[PDB]
């Protein structure tokens, strides 16, 4: 008559790991230098730097929207995951949202490695389709009236999202603009505020 | 490959965990998280063993509940053991008995891939396409939603890239294309059934054709 086990996840994490290196494949401080670079140096602080440089600078804002890649490598920002740059601008009249529906494409360089709530299935499902509904229940209110645009990360180009610079941010320096562009600003689920 | 990582649009799943500028805390929450990507890229730039393309697809031929199951970092630590593995660099037996148990891994691939289109069309900005109706076995970065479904071009790269489909295979005939910027209405691909304006999706050549 006709009537999945797994070992613990970092027993088989560090099995892989000693496998490899057993066998002379993992270079001397590989691994740790990689774990540096994703927590230092891939940075939304880069990305934030960015947005504070083309909302004072118009040409720059300009050449951003135009060559995002060529905007970038001018602080030499571009990096693994980060190499053909597009940015994406918010008006008064659009909101753009960034997502990689197949898995977590993102822009490491210069948004940091994507957060857990990113590469959920619920965001990766759900904001392509009701993207007002998802910001809604995050957070960030979006008026009926606003487009809601949503760039879905299929290929090679990794977006950030330009957002509008807030009222009352008259003469604040750079450095004080900086401040408010957060990650999630990035992304384009938060909308920047004084 | 319609695979259940094909998630867009898929209802019946509840609030995305976050409200807008929580503290996400560090980067990797638990000590192995860092290993998956550190060791791709040791395939990918050390050994030159597989492809980037190639861990999007192996992570795609889990099988589907464990697919769904697995968290995402997990999901990438058994997605370059089974490349390992395929690629004949370690066996699942010494990961076993490294690991003190069993190391299931993604399933064997069923298709072979398809090279990068002979020849294709260069397509202008401001050009009305179609995302051509086909249906891919093997490695494709073509969500489901925009299959068969018309949009018009609003970037075209400057630079050119292997094939998906090819390369995510390991197939020597990946050749290079650009891929297109395509914005859709949201009402073209979900009808009424959406409450946003458009979406973007980043489309090789090769999926394209006019009107
Ligand atoms: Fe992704
Ligand atoms: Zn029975």
């Amino acid at each position: 008559i006709d009537h999945p086990a797994q070992a613990p996840v970092s027993d088989r994490a560090w099995a892989l790991f000693r496998a490899l290196d057993g066998k002379g494949l993992v270079p001397d401080g590989y691994v740790e230098g990689w774990k540096k670079t994703f927590e230092e140096d891939f940075s939304p602080r880069r990305g934030a730097e960015l947005v504070a440089r083309a909302w004072t600078d118009p040409e720059f804002r300009q050449l951003l929207l135009t060559d995002g890649t060529a905007a970038v490598a001018q602080y030499g920002y571009l990096g693994p995951q980060g190499e053909y740059i597009v940015a994406v601008e918010d008006t008064p009249t659009l909101k753009n949202v960034i997502v990689c529906s197949l898995c977590s494409c993102t822009a490491w360089p210069i948004l940091g490695l994507p957060p857990t709530w990113y590469k959920s299935f619920e965001y990766r499902a759900r904001v392509v389709r009701e993207p007002r509904k998802v910001l809604s229940e995050m957070g960030t209110e979006i008026a009926s009236d606003i487009e809601i645009r949503v760039y879905d990360t299929t290929a090679e180009t990794r977006y950030m999202v330009l957002p509008q610079r807030p009222a009352g941010t008259e003469g604040w320096s750079q450095e004080q603009l900086q401040e408010i562009v957060t990650k999630d600003c990035l992304i384009g689920v938060a909308i920047p505020q004084v | 490959m319609d695979g259940v990582h094909d998630l867009a649009g898929v209802q019946g799943f509840g609030k995305v965990p976050h409200t807008v500028n929580a503290d996400i805390g560090p980067t990797f929450h638990a000590e192995w998280e860092h290993l998956p990507y550190s060791l791709m890229f040791a395939g990918v730039a050390e050994l030159g063993a597989f492809s980037v393309d190639e861990v999007r697809y192996v992570v795609e031929r889990m099988e589907p509940r464990h697919y769904m199951m697995t968290p995402y970092y997990e999901r990438y630590v058994i997605g370059v053991a089974t490349l390992m593995v395929e690629k004949g660099i370690l066996t699942q037996d010494e990961l076993e008995s490294l690991a003190g148990g069993p190391f299931p891994l993604s399933r064997p691939s069923e298709s072979e891939g398809r090279p990068a289109p002979v020849e294709t069309t260069t397509f202008e900005v401001g050009q009305r396409v179609r995302v051509r109706d086909e249906y891919v076995p093997g490695h494709i970065r073509m969500p489901a939603y925009c299959r068969g479904r018309v949009g018009t071009i609003s970037h075209r790269t400057t630079e050119k890239w292997p094939f998906p489909d090819a390369i995510g295979h390991g197939r020597n005939d990946a050749g290079e294309e650009p891929t297109y910027h395509v914005k859709f209405a949201a009402e073209e691909l979900f009808g009424s059934d959406t409450d946003g304006g458009s979406v973007v999706v980043d489309l090789f050549e090769g999926y394209l054709e006019p009107a």
